């Protein structure tokens, strides 16, 4: 429901509307298929909020 | 305010209820059918008053 976005170090999502920065996560984003097709995407971490509660 | 013209597209495929992954997949083909579409408007245009 946002925009990639970056301040010219880091990569957040936003809203459109109004700038409010959020890490990247498997819950602000949705996966559709490889790398190769896609015209401009970057490469970044996305974060999983799951991972270091199994690291529990 | 600025924004790249693909990621305006994929935009008004949010609101036509279209996923934006499937603008971004497509891309050359939605602007080759897009250019393709102008060439009949300027075609038709020119062929009848
Ligand atoms: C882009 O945003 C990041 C995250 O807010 C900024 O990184 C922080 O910068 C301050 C000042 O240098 C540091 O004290 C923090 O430790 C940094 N945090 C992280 C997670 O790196 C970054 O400075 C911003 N970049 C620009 C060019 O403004
Ligand atoms: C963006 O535009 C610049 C200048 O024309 C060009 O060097 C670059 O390759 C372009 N990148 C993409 C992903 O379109
Ligand atoms: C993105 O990452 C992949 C895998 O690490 C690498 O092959 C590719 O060259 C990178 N692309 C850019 C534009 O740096």
């Amino acid at each position: 429901e946002g925009v990639f976005v970056s301040n010219g170090t880091h990569w957040f999502v936003t809203q459109r509307n109004f700038y409010e920065p959020q890490i990247i996560t498997t819950d602000n984003t949705f996966v559709s298929g490889n790398c190769d097709v896609v015209i401009g995407i970057v490469n970044n971490t996305v974060y999983d909020p799951l991972q270091p509660e199994l690291d529990s | 305010l600025q924004i790249p013209f693909a990621m305006q597209m994929a935009y008004r495929f949010n609101g036509i209820g279209v996923t934006q992954n499937v603008l971004y997949e497509n891309q050359k083909l939605i602007a080759n059918q897009f250019n393709s579409a102008i060439g009949k408007i300027q075609d038709s245009l020119s062929s009848t008053a």
